[PDB]
RNA sequence: ACGAGACUCUGGCAUGCUAACUAGUUACGCGACCGGUCGGCGUAACUUCUUAGAGGGACAAGUGGCGUUCAGCCACCCGAGAUUGAGCAAUAACAGGUCUGUGAUGCCCUUAGAUGUCCGGGGCUGCACGCGCGCUACACUGACUGGCUCAGCGUGUGCCUACCCUACGCCGGCAGGCGCGGGUAACCCGUUGAACCCCAUUCGUGAUGGGGAUCGGGGAUUGCAAUUAUUC
């Protein structure tokens, strides 16, 4: 049979993709895991220590939901509230370098990669594997 | 408030007085005849006049009309 | 003729660079849609430009 | 030129305002009434409505030529594309600016403010206007400035019907002791398919056609036409 | 201060051609793009304006940060007499008034 | 091919594209139950158990929704689904079943197929909100 | 070119409607296949200024509004016929532009 | 007769109409298991969502109750809606403000300060102080990667001037620079991926991860110098 990405509860779905990314190791090993503050608006510590793997999985989710996303856009999905101190809060774009390095980790690894002309192409290996991960999550402990 | 103005009331009075024969008990026919027989530049004003026309006709159905 | 004393500090980044296109007024200037108008003059020629008070 | 249409339209409006102000400070002494601008391919025509067409045309056809040059330096329009046509007004006593300037020159020509206002009132009702007001404010006597009103006929002050049933002209009049203000407001009459009034009536006015006087038949008959 | 005679002759001819010249009083611009290439600063416009104001051969009108001169018959006569131009020089075009 | 029925709440608007099927319900890449809030989920489930699963077993309707806010996007999916079902039944099978379901939905909620007319009111100067005014000292 | 575009920009809806009707009437005089007049969303130029020329009084704001309306027509006709069609009847207030499609 | 109302623009309903490769709904070449996710496309069912154009629609119109048995008010099957919000807004006036908008202004400045040219520098950013608008906090309805889901008004390529919104990749945790450019705009930003709802791991009644001169040092913009430095 067949099961796609979007018909799976995204919480444990992105958890499963993160676990698959840790198990694979085919990616460029992250070189900053806790030395950064991630998003510009965020001046508080990261916790999960997996934010490179989880952010790569999130990026993959966001190009599957919306094909063609990249850095400049990835900042726009990873922007958030910025408390300017004594002044009220605003919206702030994230780190373009962090999302860029996440993409370069994804780029050319045969699940997703961004071109130089516009759009995102998805290889059969990556889409097949990701659909299988979604189906396993759905039929394992989310559907009987 | 839903009190009719002397403009609407006066126009409906003149319409009943002059064009009684065509006017009926239905509001919509009253609206159409008021559009046909008089120049009423506003649809809302047309409808207010037609409503007062209908109420006046019911008043005559009760019998005498004082106004 | 006054060129060796003026132009001693270029003026292209402040409110002196923008002036009302009618009375040379640098206060209360409207720069939206390239109007370059002040409030008094804009409301003076509001109906002529095309804007009408209807909202 | 390539241009976003919002900027195009606001700049066009600024262009119209520039024309109107330049001619009001320029063409007023020639019975100025108004200006209509037509846009034709790569050119703009400027038809001038003014009660004094002979004054604006002038001797030798001088002034009406010169104006075309005087704007050409400011607007920067292409040569040959700009031309103007001086016409006599089609709204003599129903264009507020016409009698506003008239009153300006009555006050300038040594005529009493009350007498001038009465005269323009007479003229406006002779044209057939349903009402007129002339609010003249200033130091009409002494140094304690005051207002002075001449309301006759009837006049609507509120609502949308004011925009098209009322012609309003606000002007500044020269005086020895100061600057007077004149507000000439004319309520335009109503005529249908005409040239002196709006094509739609006052929305609060309802007009009823008098029904036919046909005798009610008392016996059915067969009519052969 | 030394207002040039050559610049004056060029300005006079430009005014005589059509009947108006690009006049501004702004000093932040040294020379207008039309007024450039001929050494015409703001002070030249100011001096010409005031000299013709006192002379009265053209009538001045100011509107929206711009000036306008009314070239009169006396203006043409004085311009010819002081520029010593031929008598058949006059703006007299008729096409498309 | 749609039943051409639409459905709105606030600035949001949803339409259920309709076709012959076996009652599989989908909302913009997802079925009707995997919607994120998981507390508004009952609001999305309102029709499918308000009238039963059997009525949602012979028609495939995909609800596309565009609008602002989470909850305002809701009350559009559900109303669009219910009114799409009622229109499909009215134009295809009969009215008696359609009339029954319409009465059921109206009795449960009269604003189940009629839109909510209310919209955000404009703001007037001298105040932050539509009716709130700036504070001043006496 | 075969695909010609007629752009109608007008602040006044009445003049724009009359011009569109006149253009469609002209394209109906001579048998020409025409696409219906496409009406783009209007542009509301809401700009707000202070009523008083000074600071005295209550907070009073004039809310001036200029509305711009857009029409597009696409035709399959040679340039000569389109040129003849355009300048057959116009009314001041509408701006007409001919573009290559 | 003016004002109120009427009026206009707006907010809501028409599967009625004029119709739209600058909008989508319908047109299918992995049918990925022998009826299915698409804005992962696996590169001519036409205006229904979108677009405001012309008409229509609501009038206290029907029922009941009260009421000069009037004008009207209240409650209801029905209906999109049974009070949308604004704009304008009379007579008269105020010694209300505005000469800080101008040959639109009635008086002083004429003897080298007459401003029509000009300023190198500081002023309302600094003070024993009292006041007025508003924000950040007043808790474990609050927080310590936030992981997944959206719209709304509307602005944007400029001739007084690189003086715009910027899509995509390169340089770095960073303000910022490079390139190709998309957009003169329902053509691109933009399907405008913020506020939020979640959590089978981490705050626990502090003076603090509920908090700011977190004192001082690392920053910088194709544009006169960020000095009690209004940018960071």
């Amino acid at each position: 049979p067949g099961v796609t990405v979007k018909d799976v509860n995204q919480q444990e779905f992105v958890r499963a993709l993160a676990a698959f990314l840790k198990k694979s190791g085919k990616l460029k090993v992250p070189e900053w895991v806790d030395t950064v503050k991630l998003a510009k608006h965020k001046e508080l510590a990261p916790y999960d220590e997996n934010w490179f793997y989880t952010r790569a999985a999130s990026t993959a989710r966001h190009l599957y939901l919306r094909g063609g996303a990249g850095v400049g856009s990835m900042t726009k999905i990873y922007g958030g509230r910025q408390r300017n101190g004594v002044m009220p809060s605003h919206f702030s774009r994230g780190s373009k370098s962090v999302a860029r390095r996440v993409l370069q980790a994804l780029e050319g690894l045969k699940m997703v990669e961004k071109d130089q002309d516009g759009g995102r192409k998805l290889t059969p290996q990556g889409q097949r594997d990701l659909d299988r991960i979604a189906g396993q999550v759905a039929a394992a402990n989310k559907k009987h | 408030g839903r009190v009719r103005t002397k403009t609407v009331k006066k126009a409906a009075r003149v319409i009943i007085e002059k064009y009684y024969t065509r006017l009926g008990n239905d509001f919509h026919t009253n609206k159409r005849v008021c559009e046909e027989i008089a120049i009423i530049p506003s649809k809302k004003l047309r409808n207010k006049i037609a409503g007062y026309v209908t109420h006046l006709m019911k008043r005559i159905q009760r019998g005498p009309v004082r106004g | 003729g006054h060129q060796q004393l003026y132009w001693s500090h270029p003026r292209k980044f402040g409110q002196g660079s923008r002036s009302c296109r009618v009375c040379s007024n640098r206060h209360g200037l409207i720069r939206k849609y390239g109007l370059n108008m002040c409030r008094q003059c804009f409301r003076q020629y509001a109906k002529d430009i095309g804007f009408i008070k209807l909202d | 030129v390539q241009i976003s249409k919002k900027r195009k339209f606001v700049a066009d409006g600024i262009f119209k305002a520039e024309l109107n102000e330049f001619l009001t400070r320029e063409l007023a002494e020639d019975g100025y009434s108004g200006v209509e601008v037509r846009v034709t391919p790569t050119r703009t025509e400027i038809i001038i409505l003014a009660t004094r067409t002979q004054n604006v045309l002038g001797e030798k056809g001088r002034r009406i030529r010169e104006l075309t040059a005087v704007v050409q330096k400011r607007f920067g329009f292409p040569e040959g594309s700009v031309e103007l046509y001086a016409e006599k007004v089609a709204t003599r006593g129903l264009c507020a600016i016409a009698q506003a300037e008239s009153l300006r020159y009555k006050l300038l020509g040594g005529l009493a403010v009350r007498r001038a206002c009465y005269g323009v009132l007479r003229f406006i009702m002779e044209s057939g206007a349903k009402g007129c007001e002339v609010v003249v404010s200033g130091k009409l006597r002494g140094q304690r400035a005051k207002s002075m009103k001449f309301v006759d006929g009837l006049m609507i002050h509120s609502g949308d019907p004011v925009n098209y049933y009322v012609d309003t002209a606000v002007r500044h009049v020269l005086l020895r002791q100061g600057v007077l203000g004149i507000k000439v407001k004319i309520m335009l009459p109503w005529d249908p398919t005409g040239k002196i009034g709006p094509k739609k009536p006052l929305p609060d006015h309802v007009s009823i056609v008098e029904p036919k006087d046909e005798i009610l038949p008392t016996t059915p008959i067969s009519e052969q036409k | 201060m030394l207002m040039p005679k050559k610049n004056r002759i060029a300005i006079y001819e430009l005014l005589f051609k059509e009947g108006v010249m690009v006049a501004k009083k702004d000093v932040h611009m040294p020379k207008h793009p039309e007024l450039a290439d001929k050494n015409v600063p703001n002070l030249h416009v100011m001096k010409a304006m005031q000299s013709l104001k006192s002379r009265g051969y053209v009538k001045e009108q100011f509107a929206w940060r711009h000036f306008y001169w009314y070239l009169t018959n006396e203006g043409i006569q004085y311009l010819r007499d002081y520029l010593h131009l031929p008598p058949e020089i006059v703006p007299a075009t008729l096409r498309r008034s | 091919q749609s039943v051409q029925v639409f459905g709105r709440k606030k600035t949001a608007t949803a339409v259920a594209h309709c076709k012959r099927g076996n009652g599989l319900i989908k909302v913009n890449g997802r079925p009707l139950e995997m919607i994120e809030p998981r507390t508004l989920q009952y609001k999305l489930l309102e029709p499918v158990l308000l009238l039963g699963k059997e009525r949602f077993a012979g028609v495939d309707i995909r609800v596309r929704v565009k609008g602002g806010g989470h909850v305002a996007q809701i009350y559009a999916i559900r109303q669009s689904i219910s009114k799409a079902l009622v229109a499909y039944y009215q134009k295809y099978v009969d009215e008696a079943s359609k009339k029954e379901i319409k009465d059921i939905l109206i009795q449960y909620d009269r604003t189940l197929l009629v839109a909510d007319p209310r919209r955000c009111e404009s703001k007037k100067f001298g105040g932050p909100g539509a009716r709130a005014r700036y504070q001043k000292s006496y | 070119i075969h695909r010609i575009r007629i752009t109608l920009t007008s602040r006044n809806v009445k003049s724009l409607e009359k011009v569109c009707a006149d253009l469609i009437r002209g394209a109906k005089e001579k048998n020409l296949k025409v696409k219906g007049p496409v009406r783009m969303p209007t542009k509301t130029l809401r700009i707000t200024t202070r009523k008083t020329p000074c600071g005295e009084g209550s907070k009073t704001w004039d809310r001036f509004q200029m509305r711009i309306h857009k029409r597009l027509i696409d035709l399959h006709s040679p340039s000569e016929i389109v040129k003849q069609i355009t300048s057959i009847s116009i009314e001041p207030g509408v701006e007409v532009e001919v573009t290559i499609a």
